[PDB]
This record gives C-alpha cells, sequence and structure tokens, in this order.
RNA sequence: UCGGAGAGAGGCUCGGUGAAAUAGACAUGUCUGUGAAGAUGCGGACUACCUGCACCUGGACAGAAAGACCCUAUGAAGCU
RNA sequence: CGGUAGGGGAGCGUUCCGUGUUAGGGAGAAACGCGUGCGUGAGCCGCGUUGGACGAAGCGGAAGCGAGAAUGUCGGCUUG
RNA sequence: GGCCAGUGAGACGAUGGGGGAUAAGCUUCAUCGUCGAGAGGGAAACAGCCCGGAUCACCAGCUAAGGCCCCUAAAUGACC
RNA sequence: AGGGUGAAAAGAACCCCCAUCGGGGAGUGAAAUAGAACAUGAAACCGUAAGCUCUCAAGCAGUGGGAGGGGGACCAGACC
C-alpha cells in the first residue's frame, strides 16, 4: 500500500528474518519414496519412535487427488461409503482424524443413481422449519425431480464426521445432474470400487 | 403516528404554548435579537411573520389582533411605524436563525435568531 | 531506555468524577496528537472534558519549560484511568429500607511523548537496508553500538528479538 | 553517551556518534562478506553418519535406531554410566540399497551403544477422585529411565537381500 | 425480575466497549466542527 | 498462646493457583474454582494416560489397514496379522505403522517376504 | 393396556448384547507354535 | 358488540447525577430419547455468522419468606 | 496393596518456650514475589533491581495450630 | 476373651411363595448375585443386567463379555 | 468504628500549568519511586502496553494428541 522508507524498512526485515529461520530450519520432504530419514532431520526430534503427525505442508490443498463416480445404475449407500473412505483419507497411510489428508470426490450423472426395493416411492427425505407445523415429508422420486443432488449429498452427509471439520470435509463433495462437469483442469481419474454388489 | 401533522409542541401543553411563542415575540420585536433553542425557533418563524404582515395592512381590525397576541401594548404601535419602511419592499423571511453551541447544563442546542 | 528521555507523566489526583465515564473521552484523544485534542476537548458534549482540558494543557506546558519541546511535535502514547477512593452514603426508601449511593473518584495519567527526538537516528537507520545496517554496526565499537539503537528504531520495525540471535546487542 | 552528561535532555545527533566520513561500505571486498559470516552463518553440511537403521528391543517396547543418535529407555539393572552395552536382539536391518528383515530376528546382529546417564522421568501425577465421599489422593511417580546412545550396528552382512527389484 | 446469575467480566466489556463507541463518532463531529469553524466563513453558526 | 492463620493458606493456594495457568474466566482467577478445576484436570490426565495406550493402537491400525490394501485384492489387515505369527515375526503396531509412512518400500518386501 | 412396558433394569436384561450361537461362543483365541529361544535383550562389554 | 381518535405524565433519544433485589463458575439452542421418572449441560439428529437497541414474558421446576396445608417431636403456648 | 461410615500405623507444617544474648543478619532478616531443583504427598531446598531489622536449623517441649461450605461471620470489592 | 467403633431408612435382579388384580419402578419374608462402598469395557445415553475386581509407570503384547459397510477400532470374509 | 511519613519537619523557597484543588521541575533527606489521603502493601475488583489468537459456531470450558507462529544470560532433538 504505503511505499515509504520507515514501512519500506519493515518488510525487509522480515524477509531477512524468514530468510534466517528458513536455513537453520530443517527442509520438509515429500512422502512419496522417501527412505526412512536424512542427515538434515537426525540432528532433529525423534519422529521416529512418535507417532507421525503431518505438518501443513503435507495436505496442501493446491496438489490433493481429484476422481470421478459415474453413478449410472449404482447404489446409492455403497456408492456413499467408499465416497466418505476417499474424503476422510482413511484409504491412506498418512491417516489423521484431526487433518484433511483425504481427496476430492465428483459425481455425474446423480438422477441415473440405483435404488433397491421401493424405496424409490418409500425412502421419506424431510425437513423442519421450526414451527409446529414445518414439517415437510417429501419421497426419493419426487425429490429426484426436483433437486436430484440433495440425494447423494444427504447420505454422505450422514457418513461424515459431524462436527468443524465434517462441515469442512462437505465441500470437498462436488456433485452434478448430467453426464459432464466443468472440473476438467484438474485432472481426475475413475475411481475404484472394491465392492462387487454395487452395480446391478 | 403524525402524518399530515404539521405543529410544533415543545413538550408543553396548549395553554403553554399559547403563551411561551406568545412572550418571545415580545422580546424579539424589541431587541431585534435573543438566544434560545432551535426547537423555540423554528415555531417562531410562524409567528413572527404574522404580527409583521399585519403592519403591512396597518389597519384598526389588523391592530386588535396583534393587542390580542401581543403582551405589551407599546411594541404594537411603534411596530406599525417603522415596518412599512422597513419591510416596504421584502415579501416574506423576515427572520434568519443562526446556530449556537449549546448549553452546560443540559446539551440543549442553542440558536440565536434575528430581524433582516 | 529511550522512555526516560522522550515523555513525561503528569497524573490528576482525586477528580470528583467516573471512570467509565471518562474513559469516553480517553479512549479517543488516545494516539491524537496535541493541537488535535484541543479542537476537538472543546467542542464534545460530554462534561468530563473541562477537567482534561486543564490537564492536557498543564502537560505541554511542563514540557516547554522543563524538557523544552515543540508543542507541535506532541503524541499522546498513553493514557489511563484508575479508580480512586469512593465515598459512601444512605438514602432512605420505602418499607424502611435503605440503600447506599457513592460519589466515584478517577487518577487519570496521561503521558506525552515527542517524536522529535531521534529523528536524527531512527530517520538514518531506516534509511539503510537491513543487510547494509550489519556492516556499519559490525565496524563500530560497542559505545557507537549501543546509542544508536537506544531510540524505537527496533520497536517500530520489530527486531528487538532476532538481533540476539545474530550476536548483535548482547547484554 | 558523553555530552548527554552534560544536559541530560538536550536532544542526540548523528555526528555525535561516528564521524561522517564513513570511508567505504566496501560490498565487494570480502571483509563487507566476512563481516556477514560473522553475524549471519550458514547451515553448512550436516554430520555425517552411516546411512542406516534398525529395530530393537529393550523391556517389552520396541525402538528405532540410528548410528550416533541416543534415546531414552527403560532402566536396566545395573548398567553404569559411560558402559559399553550390546543389544542382541534385532527385529530388522533398513539400508537403501537392501533391507534385511528378521526372521523372528536376524542372526548373531548387535547393536553396540553407550550409557550416557542414568535418571529420573518427569513427574506424573497419579491423582485418584471420588465425588461426594471426600476421596481425594494425591501421588507423584518419577520412573526409572536410562538414556542410550548409539554407536554402529554390525553383524548382519551374512543374512540373504530381500531387497526390491 | 431478577438476573439468575452474574454476568462474565468479558461480557461485561463488550458491553461497555459500545457504551464508549459512541464517543468516537460524537469525536468526529467535534472535528468537523471546527475545521469549519477555523476559516471565518461559515454564516450559520456563531460562536463568539 | 495465640496463633494466626497466617500464610498457609496463601503458599498453599499459590501452587494451586500456578498449575491453572492457561484456563478461561474465573477458573484462572479464584481460588474457590481453581481448586475445584485443578480437581478435574488430574482426574482427567490419569484418565487419558489410560486412554493414551489405547488411542495410538487405535490410529496404527488405521494407518496399517489403510497402507496394505493397495497391494493385494480380497486383502487386508487381519489377514496380514495372521501370516506374521505363521511365519515367525514379531514386530508390533508402532513400528509397522511408522515404516508405512516413513520407508514405505520395506512393506511392499514385508509382504513378498510373506508370500 | 394390561401389559406392562418393562422400562427399568429389566430393559437391561432383555435388550443386552447376546450371541446364542453355538458356532460363536465356542471360538477361542488363534493358536501358533512357540518361537525359538531367543537371545537376552542387553550384555556388557567389560568396561 | 368493537373498537377508534385526541390531551397530559412516563416510556424512547441526548447531556448531568446515579441505585436495588439477585448472583457456585458459566463459552447458557430446538427436537426426540435417557435419567431421582419434567435436561441449554448426557446420547442421536436437526438448526444456527458475531454483537447491540427497543418491545412480549413460555422456561430457567425464576425471585421473594429454613411451607402458614399434612405428618413427626414423650416441643411450646392459650382455652375448657 | 478398589473402598464410604468407621478403626489402626507412620509423618509434614504453623506460632511460642528450653539449648539461646545460638548460627546468620544495612555486604540486606522476617515478609512478599518467583523456580527446567527434590519428595508418596502435606511440604522442603533455593532465587531476587521488592522489602528495611530481625532471627533459623538440629535434639526436645506446649498450644487460642491447618477451612471451601454452617440462608456462617467482619471488612473490602463486583454483577445487575 | 481385652480395649474400642459405626450400623439398626436399604435398593433392583434371579429363585421360592404370601398380600394385591398371577397390576405396579407396589408391598412383606426366605436362599443367592450386584449396586450400596465398585472405577474399567459392552449395552446409542442409562447405580442394580453381562464380562471383570483399578499398587504405579510404558506411544509393548495376548484376550474376556461383545463385535468387524461408513460416522467409529476389526474379514463390503467364505460355504449351505 | 477509626493505630504506624521520617533519625530529625529539614512538611517542600523559587519557576511553569495555575481562580482554587492538584500536578511537573527545583531544593531537603540515606531513601520523595517516604510528599503528608504519605510505613511493609497479598487477593478479589477496574485498567494500559506488548506476543499468539476467535466473527459456520455447540461449550462444567479442561485434558491426551499439538498444525502455524512467537519468545529467552544457562543453551536448543530441550524449555516457556
Ligand atoms: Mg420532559
Ligand atoms: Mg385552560
Ligand atoms: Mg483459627
Ligand atoms: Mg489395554
Ligand atoms: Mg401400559
Ligand atoms: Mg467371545
Ligand atoms: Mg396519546
Ligand atoms: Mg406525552
Ligand atoms: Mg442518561
Ligand atoms: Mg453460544
Ligand atoms: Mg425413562
Ligand atoms: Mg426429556
Ligand atoms: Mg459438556
Ligand atoms: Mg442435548
Ligand atoms: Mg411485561
Ligand atoms: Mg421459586
Ligand atoms: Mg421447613
Ligand atoms: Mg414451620
Ligand atoms: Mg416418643
Ligand atoms: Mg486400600
Ligand atoms: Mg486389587
Ligand atoms: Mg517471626
Ligand atoms: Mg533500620
Ligand atoms: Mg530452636
Ligand atoms: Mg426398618
Ligand atoms: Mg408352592
Ligand atoms: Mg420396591
Ligand atoms: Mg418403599
Ligand atoms: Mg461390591
Ligand atoms: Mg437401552
Ligand atoms: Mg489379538
Ligand atoms: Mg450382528
Ligand atoms: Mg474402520
Ligand atoms: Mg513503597
Ligand atoms: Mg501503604
Ligand atoms: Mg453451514
Ligand atoms: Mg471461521
Amino acid at each position: 500500500k504505503s511505499t515509504s522508507a520507515s514501512t519500506k524498512c519493515t518488510e525487509e526485515w522480515r524477509q531477512l528474518k524468514e530468510a534466517v529461520k528458513k536455513e537453520f530450519a530443517i527442509p520438509h520432504v515429500p512422502l512419496d519414496q522417501r527412505w526412512m530419514f536424512t542427515l538434515e532431520e537426525a540432528t532433529g526430534p525423534d519422529i521416529w519412535n512418535t507417532t507421525w503427525y503431518p505438518k501443513s505442508a503435507d495436505h496442501v490443498p493446491t496438489d490433493k487427488k481429484w476422481y470421478v463416480v459415474d453413478a449410472t445404475d449404482l447404489i446409492l449407500g455403497r456408492m456413499a461409503s467408499t465416497i466418505a473412505i476417499h474424503i476422510r483419507g482413511k484409504n491412506l497411510a498418512s491417516y489423521t482424524p484431526s487433518v484433511d489428508m483425504g481427496a476430492f470426490v465428483i459425481v455425474v450423472n446423480a438422477d441415473k443413481v440405483a435404488v433397491s426395493g421401493k424405496k424409490r416411492t418409500q425412502k421419506l427425505y424431510r425437513r423442519h422449519s421450526g414451527r409446529p407445523g414445518g414439517l415437510k415429508e417429501e419421497t426419493f422420486d419426487q425429490l429426484q425431480k426436483r433437486i436430484p443432488e440433495r440425494i447423494i449429498e444427504h447420505a454422505v452427509r450422514g457418513m461424515l464426521p459431524k462436527g468443524r471439520l465434517g462441515r469442512y470435509l462437505f465441500n470437498h463433495l462436488k456433485v452434478y445432474k448430467g453426464a459432464e462437469h466443468p472440473h476438467q483442469a484438474q485432472q481426475p481419474i475413475d475411481l475404484p470400487l472394491r465392492d462387487k454388489r454395487i452395480r446391478v | 403516528m403524525k402524518h399530515g401533522r404539521k405543529i410544533h409542541r415543545l413538550s408543553r401543553p396548549a395553554d403553554q404554548r399559547r403563551a411561551l411563542l406568545r412572550g418571545l415575540t415580545t422580546q424579539l420585536l424589541k431587541h431585534g435579537r435573543i438566544k434560545t433553542t432551535r426547537a423555540k425557533a423554528s415555531a417562531m418563524r410562524k409567528y413572527v411573520d404574522k404580527m409583521i404582515t399585519l403592519a403591512k395592512e396597518g389597519s384598526l381590525h389588523k391592530r386588535r389582533q396583534a393587542l390580542g397576541f401581543i403582551y405589551e401594548k407599546q411594541i404594537v404601535h411603534a411596530l406599525f411605524a417603522e415596518v412599512p419602511e422597513r419591510y416596504g419592499d421584502r415579501n416574506g423571511g423576515y427572520t434568519r436563525i443562526i446556530r449556537t453551541l449549546p448549553r452546560r447544563g443540559d446539551n440543549a442546542p442553542m440558536a440565536y435568531i434575528e430581524l433582516v | 531506555e529511550p522512555g526516560k528521555c522522550d515523555e513525561i507523566t503528569t497524573r490528576g489526583y482525586s477528580i470528583s468524577m467516573s471512570v467509565d465515564k471518562a474513559r469516553r473521552v480517553i479512549d479517543q484523544i488516545r494516539g491524537r496528537s496535541y493541537a488535535e485534542t484541543l479542537m476537538i476537548l472543546e467542542l464534545m458534549p460530554y462534561r468530563a472534558c473541562y477537567p482534561i482540558f486543564k490537564l492536557i494543557y498543564s502537560a505541554a506546558a511542563n514540557a516547554s519549560h522543563n524538557k523544552q519541546f515543540n508543542k507541535a511535535n506532541l503524541i499522546i502514547s498513553k493514557a489511563e484511568v484508575n479508580k480512586g477512593i469512593t465515598l459512601k452514603k444512605v438514602k432512605p426508601r420505602a418499607r424502611g429500607r435503605s440503600y447506599m449511593i457513592k460519589r466515584p473518584t478517577c487518577h487519570i495519567t496521561i503521558v506525552l511523548r515527542d517524536i522529535t527526538h531521534f529523528d536524527s537516528y531512527d530517520k538514518f537507520l531506516e534509511s539503510l537496508t537491513p543487510k547494509k545496517l550489519i556492516a556499519l554496526l559490525g565496524l563500530m565499537s560497542t559505545g557507537r553500538r549501543r546509542e544508536l539503537l537506544c531510540g524505537r528504531f527496533r520497536e517500530n520495525h520489530k527486531i528487538k528479538s532476532f538481533l540476539y540471535k545474530i550476536a548483535l546487542f548482547k547484554r | 553517551f558523553e555530552e548527554f552528561q552534560r544536559p541530560p535532555n538536550q536532544k542526540p545527533q548523528l555526528s555525535d556518534v561516528l564521524p561522517d566520513d564513513f570511508q567505504a561500505p566496501e560490498p565487494g571486498t570480502p571483509e563487507y562478506n566476512d563481516i556477514i559470516n560473522q553475524f549471519l552463518p550458514k547451515k553448512g553440511p550436516p554430520p555425517p553418519r552411516e546411512e542406516i537403521f534398525a529395530v530393537v528391543v529393550i523391556g517389552s517396547r520396541q525402538y528405532i535406531v540410528i548410528p550416533g543418535r541416543w534415546i531414552y529407555t527403560q532402566r536396566l539393572k545395573g548398567a553404569t554410566v559411560n558402559d559399553k552395552i550390546v543389544l542382541n536382539k534385532v527385529l530388522l536391518v533398513g539400508t537403501k540399497a537392501s533391507t534385511y528383515i528378521g526372521t523372528p530376528i536376524v542372526t548373531n546382529a548387535a547393536v553396540h551403544a553407550v550409557v550416557e546417564e542414568q535418571l529420573l522421568d518427569d513427574k506424573v501425577i497419579v491423582f485418584k477422585y471420588k465425588k461426594k465421599k471426600n476421596y481425594r489422593r494425591n501421588i507423584g511417580h518419577r520412573q526409572p529411565i536410562t538414556r542410550i546412545k548409539i554407536t554402529g550396528i554390525t553383524g548382519y552382512e551374512d543374512y540373504p537381500a530381500s531387497t526390491l527389484e | 425480575a431478577v438476573p439468575k446469575k452474574r454476568t462474565s467480566i468479558y461480557k461485561k466489556r463488550i458491553r461497555k466497549n459500545i457504551w464508549k463507541k459512541k464517543g468516537y463518532w460524537a469525536a468526529l463531529k467535534a472535528f468537523s466542527l471546527a475545521k469549519s469553524l477555523s476559516t471565518g466563513n461559515s454564516k450559520s453558526f456563531f460562536v463568539r | 498462646t495465640r496463633v494466626k492463620r497466617g500464610y498457609i493458606a496463601r503458599r498453599r493456594r499459590k501452587k494451586i493457583r500456578f498449575f491453572a495457568s492457561s484456563f478461561r474466566g474465573a477458573h484462572s482467577r479464584l481460588t474457590r474454582t481453581i481448586a475445584q478445576q485443578k480437581i478435574r484436570a488430574l482426574v482427567s490426565a490419569h484418565r487419558d494416560r489410560d486412554r493414551q495406550k489405547r488411542d495410538f493402537r487405535r490410529l496404527w491400525i488405521t494407518r496399517i489397514n489403510a497402507a496394505i490394501r493397495e497391494r493385494g485384492v480380497y486383502y487386508n489387515y487381519s489377514k496380514f496379522i495372521h501370516d506374521l505369527y505363521k511365519r515367525q515375526l514379531l514386530l508390533n503396531r508402532k513400528i509397522l505403522a511408522q515404516i508405512a509412512i516413513l520407508n514405505p518400500n520395506c512393506i511392499y518386501m514385508i509382504y513378498n517376504e510373506i508370500i | 393396556s394390561s401389559r406392562p412396558q418393562k422400562k427399568g433394569t429389566a430393559h437391561h436384561m432383555k435388550t443386552r448384547p447376546k450371541k446364542t450361537a453355538r458356532w460363536d461362543i465356542k471360538r477361542g483365541p488363534a493358536v501358533y507354535p512357540p518361537l525359538p529361544p531367543l537371545p537376552a535383550e542387553w550384555t556388557i562389554v567389560s568396561s
């Protein structure tokens, strides 16, 4: 903002303070195919006989993974279960309940989601306002026409944790009605499915 | 609500409004400049312009009205003597209001009022 | 220590008023220049300004007299309002029940510093870069070293604790 | 400073500190670089060591071993200070080129080490409580602990490779 | 009515700062009034 | 001989107060509350240190389980432990969980040695 | 109307987890052979 | 029925002076369950940016008076 | 070697007396404020830009001797 | 036997019966278990039910009752 | 109900603010940061400044984990 010799000096010291802080600090190592230790961190604290708690430089949100899930004839709950496993990071060796070590997930063709039994006419999505008559019941099929996306969102939300982080984990999920999405630049991949009951 | 109500209440009943404004005009017309609040000064413009309007038509019927309004007797007789020569051309706006710092006791916004 | 040469302490002892009512005025004049407050305190709607107006004016009079400062180069650094001795009373009420009121009391402490005290040093030290500054202080002796840093150059730039790490300004 | 004694209220000036010459910053001469190394050193090479680690058992809990590095362990009967100690059972040895996986152990492997100190753990308060019963107990506990330094690892080369291709 | 419990220390301060915050808006009016009065051009405010 | 209370109540409560350093509100300022909370902190500390052991273990199972599903299909943590005792290994959850993050190439070799 | 609710401690007896399965109750820990005689954990060298 | 308008004193705003009952500490939501059987405080789900002002009082088994109704005491007192 | 009522055993600390006109103490006592020290703990041992004249330890002795509660209680200060 | 305490309001459950209406988280006895005086784990929360009786420490391991889709640790394991 | 300036009032000439009160220097004194409402001066309570930090939250307020940032006469894989 202001370009004065007084305030300009203040910005020069902090560049020097961060620089001196960077030299005697231990460089961060990426997890991909690393040996146990190095000559640098061997002089550091005992990260070996203590549990590995991740640093902020691990879950850098820019370079996170991205997946796709075509919901054309896919079971709802079983597809939602794995999506929670991938968003929470439970499949990674670097799992930590208090950190977002997981990944993103994209869902497409949400309106083509499969559903077993007669839940298409019996499962009641509902909500409440606060009045003594603010209860609004709604079936699967009625919600399937009005907003197809709340179906996927309402299921995964119940599987994610509840709290500060779980509300932060929800935004990592992207859902779409059509067979396309604008998230092409991120270069996602196809998501695996260990279960064998999802494809009718 | 007061929709369509143009009246200055001044936190006083009618008997006191009719006396308070009626009494200040007696002092302004003889002194020409006084120190009062802003609410009292704003309500004063309607009545001072009335008495001055009576002097332009300085008849006998118009004089008896000022005598009933103006308390003292000599100012009304002196008012009609000077106004036709002083305001023989002006049409309304016979006074101005100059703001002033408030008082020490109650922070009442004060202001002067004078005859142009 | 720069505080023992720049500013002056001035206190108002046993001013009969309330603490919180005073702080409506004191919290605003904090950080305002000398000429700025005088234009404001003479025009606020508050009653707490007339004691303060006598107190701000009296403090600057001491500066030009006891330390020879120019009025135009003053800035209110600190300003406090501490509790004083409260007198007590007893007022009757209904049903023979008695309630006590009190006349509060304040001890207002005000400070007035001068920016034009270290301009010979501070304006020079800030003109240099950080790296260029090291070689300057590294060649001179300690007596010349302690004096250039006795001002407020370090506080304004947040380098008080960093210089110890580089073996500069050793205790 | 000196003239500050004469008036203790007169303003300071720049000329009183130093002369107005300041012969040169000498930004290119090594003197300007030497004074930087005086107050701003660099990291430099870390302490070299052997590129190896191993797993070892003490008591009933396990530890990861690195040469030239120390670690706390459960108290050992005897084992005076500055005593040369050898840990026999090791569960694996790892290197960049290979990784030896103890079958239940690695045969004839050993870990030479040194006893740095024989100290007590930091106090932990064993506190017991039961509400509405006037039962309160405050007991500390200083656990006996030793401090071992590692020197090197030997006796593992005759084990097979079990490397990675 | 009667309060069930006492207000805390910081919840008290937050309510006092709002009362003190009115002084911020009163000081701006005074500064605007002075600078609008030290020029001797306003014919609507007699200060003496 | 008369005996005042003196200072024994003061020096006691300072020790009780110094423990309550970072407590919020009146839990760091009032003696009749700090004694009420200092009791609760140590009980919670003594309770957590017992839960401290099961908790890190619970984390190591996930990390080891999470780090091994990638190797083989229809393979899992429970089958990995059954083979170690068959192969007569001794490694615990601490070492396996940390190697999974610090030297992942080792577990790929451990999986091969088993098979 | 003439059927009580089973609300107190009886709610625990009726609703507590049970197995009721010979194949699940008959089970036990897994049996592995014993390991060889291992060496000691530490040994002193002359110092 | 069926309320409506108006005046005055308060209420509301500004300045000055300035209490009180009360108060385990309080970072003080709803639903439905649970529980000494009627929960902001435990469980699950839902809802909910932070902080004020003016208004209304359903709850905090609100405040106020160691229940004055009932019972107990080998209690007290008046009367027959 | 869980433990309420409750019983036993071993100890800490306060003020004062004996040794004692003790040691020490304006080269800073008591106190107050502190601590990467010690103890099963009550507490001990130490430190000081405070303080300005008293006073341990050890072997023993005596009590107006250890407080978080009694709609306690005196004084001081908050909440509203 | 000596010295010297507290207790003499019990609670749910199992069984054996009585009273009641083969009602009561009812009431009264007899024989056991637990809570009372008992933490921990399972039972969503939940003194009396199930496993099991906390000397202390360990970022070691095996198990009980009971469980292994996700929230939430363990086979989205196999076969009829 | 209300006790304690100091060895000695030497109780603060004089100058500035200044209607007083009161304050800042000067001077007195071992000490004035002992300045009269004055001795050591704990806590609640009211505050100023600095370091980290909260406006999608939820909670008897801590505890075990400890991201990012900060700090210092011992050192620093430590400690706050
Ligand atoms: Mg009025
Ligand atoms: Mg009338
Ligand atoms: Mg006593
Ligand atoms: Mg265990
Ligand atoms: Mg029924
Ligand atoms: Mg079993
Ligand atoms: Mg009306
Ligand atoms: Mg009215
Ligand atoms: Mg007011
Ligand atoms: Mg809230
Ligand atoms: Mg119930
Ligand atoms: Mg309820
Ligand atoms: Mg809670
Ligand atoms: Mg709730
Ligand atoms: Mg009302
Ligand atoms: Mg009530
Ligand atoms: Mg009663
Ligand atoms: Mg009674
Ligand atoms: Mg009887
Ligand atoms: Mg026992
Ligand atoms: Mg036992
Ligand atoms: Mg003494
Ligand atoms: Mg003396
Ligand atoms: Mg003695
Ligand atoms: Mg009985
Ligand atoms: Mg029978
Ligand atoms: Mg019963
Ligand atoms: Mg009964
Ligand atoms: Mg029992
Ligand atoms: Mg249940
Ligand atoms: Mg097992
Ligand atoms: Mg089942
Ligand atoms: Mg799992
Ligand atoms: Mg003092
Ligand atoms: Mg004093
Ligand atoms: Mg939201
Ligand atoms: Mg936020």
